[PDB]
């Protein structure tokens, strides 16, 4: 869980600005595919993912080398509380019904 | 909702808590004062030890930046909501510093205006 | 394989231990015939580090991580 | 320019035959200097797969065929007519590409 | 320095990390055509693509 918190809040902010996000699990990569040109250690973010899935707030899923999130009303509400997001933000995935 | 600095200092310390800050003791405090990041600070009063308060005052006088003085500073840290670690433990916060501008870049609040008034006069 | 009985050599290491005063006294230096704090240590032009990092005078070697100039007292 | 080519490819024969029926219907609508379909050879790839992960039993190499079939048509025609003929909600499963070299 | 403290070792022939992606294993990978699937799932999704056996 040993990633400095600035990347944590950045990832949470981009998560809620986009909705769900993807995860590739590997230690041999130099730089993240989507998060390239930043040099973010993958192990720390992986530990953060397994911690939040063990903490019991996003339904933990191990799906064949490629991970996704599980968004729900409870998960979105908890992310809002944890990131202290303003009470005006709505995700772009629910646009126009 | 009394519009005064005394009551909004709880909100300012909540902001200093959640948004970085946490300059307890000597650690993480010099960043705001040697860089002139903090142009308005809050200092603990009724201290038995002049060491920490006088070092904070010396760092402030390095650029001569004023400070906010209130009493019952431990109740503020009780009301900041510092439980954290899911729901493990009940720690307390001794001091914090308001960094980068008088107020942070997040939500616009009344506390920023009241502390602007306090710094002005 | 069988368990190596990992007690003959390095059973387990413990975390780093240091002695630190609750309010720093070693980082700030007093006694310069001034009523306020006086910075006798020469400031380094490298601003890539943090603002709270205090420049120290070491007798041998350098421990900075990015620049590590070479100088001595003679 | 009067050099436009279309390449259609599929693994089925009756699909290519109904596509050629579409093209002959379009040619029936108006007589144009559109040449006949070019029947590329039935292009086969072989793939061969052992099944027993550990060596236990026979060497039954599953022999699978991927036989792709290709038809070409080069047309010297006004664009609107052939566009209406072609863009008619084509059948799924047959891949068509228009090329201008 | 920092280049010997951590990550002084690449692998430019890596097949384990760049293995068949869709499931979690390394074996059963052939690098033609971009398979990235084991033979068991190769057959399980063969006829779906259009694969037929005549030999």
């Amino acid at each position: 869980m040993l990633m400095p918190k600035k990347n944590r809040i950045a990832i949470y902010e981009l998560l809620f600005k986009e909705g769900v996000m993807v995860a590739k699990k590997d230690v041999h990569m130099p730089k993240h595919p989507e998060l390239a040109d930043k040099n973010v250690p993958n192990l720390h973010v992986m530990k953060a993912m397994q911690s939040l899935k063990s903490r019991g707030y996003v339904k933990e899923q191990f799906a064949w080398r490629h991970f996704y999130w599980y968004l729900t009303n409870e998960g979105i509400q908890y992310l809002r509380d944890y990131l202290h997001l303003p009470p005006e933000i709505v995700p772009a995935t629910l646009r126009r019904s | 909702g009394v519009m005064d600095v005394n009551t909004a200092l709880q909100e300012v310390l909540k902001t200093a808590l959640i948004h970085d800050g946490l300059a307890r003791g000597i650690r993480e405090a010099a960043k705001a004062l040697d860089k002139r990041q903090a142009h308005l600070c809050v200092l603990a009063s009724n201290c038995d030890e002049p060491m920490y308060v006088k070092l904070v005052e010396a760092l402030c006088a390095e650029h001569q930046i004023n400070l906010i003085k209130v009493d019952d500073n431990k109740k503020l840290g009780e009301w900041v909501g510092l439980c954290k670690i899911d729901r493990e433990g009940k720690p307390r916060k001794v001091v914090g510093c308001s960094c980068v501008v008088v107020k942070d870049y997040g939500k616009e609040s009344q506390a920023k205006d009241v502390i602007e008034e306090y710094f002005k006069c | 394989k069988k368990r190596k009985k990992k007690s003959y050599t390095t059973p387990k290491k413990n975390k780093h231990k240091r002695k630190k005063v609750k309010l720093a006294v070693l980082k700030y230096y007093k006694v310069d015939e001034n009523g306020k704090i006086s910075r006798l240590r020469r400031e380094c032009p490298s601003d890539e580090c943090g603002a709270g990092v205090f420049m120290a005078s070491h007798f041998d070697r350098h421990y900075c991580g990015k620049c590590c100039l070479t100088y001595c007292f003679n | 320019i009067h050099r436009i080519r279309i390449t259609l490819t599929s693994r089925n024969v009756k699909s290519l035959e109904k596509v050629c029926a579409d093209l002959i219907r379009g040619a029936k609508e108006k007589n144009l200097k559109v040449k006949g379909p070019v029947r590329m050879p039935t292009k086969t790839l072989r793939i061969t797969t052992r099944k027993t992960p550990c060596g236990e039993g026979s060497k039954t190499w599953d022999r699978f065929q991927m036989r792709i079939h290709k038809r070409l048509i080069d047309l010297h025609s006004p664009s609107e007519i052939v566009k209406q003929i072609t863009s008619i909600s084509i059948e799924p499963g047959v891949e068509v590409e228009v090329t201008i070299a | 320095g920092h280049q010997q403290l951590y990550w002084s070792h690449p692998r430019k022939f890596g097949q384990g990390s760049r293995s068949c992606r869709v499931c979690s294993n390394r074996h059963g990978l052939i690098r033609k055509y971009g398979l990235n699937m084991c033979r068991q799932c190769f057959r399980q999704y063969a006829k779906d693509i259009g694969f037929i056996k005549l030999d």
